[PDB]
């Protein structure tokens, strides 16, 4: 039993290495980023008209560090009057 | 009471007969 | 709220990128003119047909690699090799710029790259077919960024490591949205253990395209499981099945490894531990109703099944597993940790001993084969062997949080005596990590540390015994009680000696 509460602890710790299945990167894979020679460009220049807003909101809270305060201003060089 | 509540059988070492008392059955090839 | 799912995206994209870009349907022009004909891959393609038909009529090129792809979607790896080299003998690349030959050369290295893949095999023979076709492809046109990209890909299967960040700091300094090359760099850093600049990448990644392929949200649950934020992990899991529906068995797995690490370490009572033991084995057996073969299901599998006393099924699950998967280590150390604790019941000592240095020697960050290994030399009477090589583990990996190690070392040094420094420090360890992960302290512990304290002080003792008497309630023992009643004696408490001996 004291192994068995070693397992138990342990768990799957060191079985994780195999599932990094998913970390390869194959350019087939992508169904649109083929269909024009210059499809890659044409998809990259896709999503500049999107931003974080256009995210869906649980997936904006899955970006956590591991909002603008109203007196940092961004610098400017020809000011007004 | 969170913390003694979670203290029982199989943090003591009673994990194996826990899992022996749940039986389910499986499609196994073997 | 908005529904999170693939039509989410497909509803924030514009409708050019919404239908096109998955069309089942191609348009294939003839040579005779105007004349065009449409074949619905849905239906049963013949590669060869279609083939000399499209040589026949003399299409663009990039009807034949839209075809390729197509047929790679379908897993018919020969069948678009053979669409590329048919390709190459048609007229119209030979006709055309070494641009067009070259990227069909590196289609034919990311064909190679998609059955090394999906074969997990002859990996010497199609790595050197990618890097000829690769090689040619640089070759023809040098100025493709894809080159560059295949170069990197190359060397990170090699373990070329530092020429691929190099490749991919030279495609940053050309463009920073290149979603592969970030994906190929974090793919890198993880391999180095950079978890949270791999964890940034990936973020980058997913902020540009989330709907790129491969899935960036696995990085960031894998990410989240190394920084213990398994909750935001398994949600984003979640977020990645429902984007993903299909061919993704991986997620689920992950999945149910995250629900048996949180019914193991957050269920508050026997009963929920049960429900939510039982709704694992219910999600397991649900997954393993597509894919019935999966090597890790049966790892898995084969824990409960051990708990279960079947013991003679958790052999052939392992015989099975070292049969097909004898080329990842990690699973033969698995399997002879589970044969050695298979024939710990049997007491095969000599024999879980070979089965635990086999399995330290395929995975050396199975710290649980070691343990067991150590145990096995208690089990052989050999104290001196043990120690030796527990002491080995402990100055080798010092920061690990082996808990019943220092339990077990302590032991070691009050049964040896002279270490009683030792002794007290690993002791000292083992109720701190205890305390922290909220597990129930063994009282023996605190009996061995008043044991090495009777010498050096007795009030450190008394309170430890203390201590242990208050853990153990009602299983108090006639020696505790009696050595309380002494150690009152010792300190002139007359009253509380004379009730601790009564």
């Amino acid at each position: 039993r004291l192994l068995s509460a070693l397992f138990s602890k342990d768990n799957f710790r060191y079985l994780m290495n195999e599932t990094s299945d998913g970390l390869d990167v194959n350019y087939l894979r992508i169904p649109g980023i083929i269909e024009n020679e210059k499809s890659l460009g044409k998809l990259f220049s896709s999503y500049k008209n999107l931003a974080i807003e256009n995210l869906h909101p649980d997936d904006r809270l899955l970006l956590v560090d591991p909002s603008p305060v109203f007196f940092l201003r961004r610098p400017q060089y020809v000011s007004d009057g | 009471k969170l913390e003694s509540m979670v203290k029982s059988n199989y943090r003591n070492g009673g994990l194996d007969r826990i899992i022996s008392k749940i039986d389910f059955d499986f499609d196994l090839e073997l | 709220m908005s529904l999170l799912d693939q039509d989410y995206y497909l509803s924030a994209l514009p409708e050019d990128k919404r239908a096109e870009l998955v069309t089942l349907q191609l348009t294939i022009p003839l040579k005779s003119g105007d004349e065009v004909v449409t074949i619905d891959f849905n239906e049963d393609v013949d590669v060869s047909q279609l083939c000399v038909l499209l040589e026949s009529e003399n299409a663009r090129p990039d009807l034949w690699l839209s075809a390729a792809k197509v047929f790679v979607s379908k897993g018919n790896i020969a069948g678009s090799q053979e669409i590329i080299r048919k390709a190459l003998q048609s007229n119209v690349i030979l006709d055309s710029s070494a641009s067009v030959t070259s990227l069909f050369h590196n289609f034919s290295f990311w064909l190679s790259l998609m059955e090394y893949v999906s074969t997990n095999s002859r990996e010497d023979q199609f790595l050197e077919y990618a890097s000829n076709s690769l090689q040619a492809s640089n070759s023809l046109d040098s100025g493709l960024i894809l080159n560059g990209i295949g170069n990197g890909v190359l060397y990170a299967k090699s373990r070329r490591y530092d020429e691929a960040l190099k490749e991919f700091d030279n495609l940053l300094k050309k463009k920073s949205t290149n979603i592969l090359a970030i994906l190929g760099k974090a793919q890198i850093l993880y391999k180095r253990q950079k978890y949270s600049q791999a964890l940034e990448l990936y973020q980058k990644a997913l902020t540009i395209n989330p709907l790129i392929v491969p899935d960036p949200r696995l990085g960031i649950g894998l990410c989240f499981w190394h920084l213990n934020n398994k909750q935001l992990a398994e949600q984003a899991w979640h977020n990645s099945l429902k984007v993903h529906p299909q061919n993704n068995l991986n997620t689920k797995i992950l999945i149910c490894l995250a629900k048996f690490d949180y019914c193991f370490n957050e269920s508050k009572d026997d009963d929920e531990f049960t429900a939510l033991y039982r709704e694992s084995l219910e999600f397991l057996h649900s997954c393993l109703k597509e894919d019935a073969k999966h090597p890790l299901l049966l790892m898995v599998l084969a824990s409960y099944y051990f708990s279960k006393e079947d013991y003679e099924k958790v052999e052939k699950l392992c015989n099975l597993v070292l049969k097909e998967n004898s080329r990842n280590a990690a699973f033969v150390s698995a399997s002879h940790f589970w044969l050695a604790r298979v024939a710990y019941h049997k007491e095969d000592y000599v024999q879980a001993q070979k089965q635990f240095k086999q399995a330290e020697d395929s995975q050396n960050s199975n710290t649980l084969a070691k343990l067991g290994y150590a145990q096995c030399l208690i089990a052989r009477n050999e104290v001196g062997d043990a120690t030796i090589y527990l002491e080995k583990f402990f100055k080798e990996n010092q920061d690990s949080k082996s808990s019943e190690m220092m339990l077990l070392l302590g032991i070691i040094y009050s049964q040896s005596g002279k270490s009683y420094y030792k002794a007290i420090i690993f002791l000292e360890k083992y109720v701190a990590v205890c305390q922290e992960e909220n597990y129930p302290i063994l009282p023996e512990a605190y009996l061995v540390l008043s044991r090495v304290y009777e010498n050096k002080d007795l009030n450190v003792a008394l309170d430890y015994l203390m201590k242990a008497n208050d853990i153990l309630g009602d299983k108090a023992n006639v020696y505790v009680l009696n050595n309380l009643g002494i150690y009152h004696f010792f300190r002139n408490n007359v009253s509380q000696s004379s009730d601790f001996f009564a």
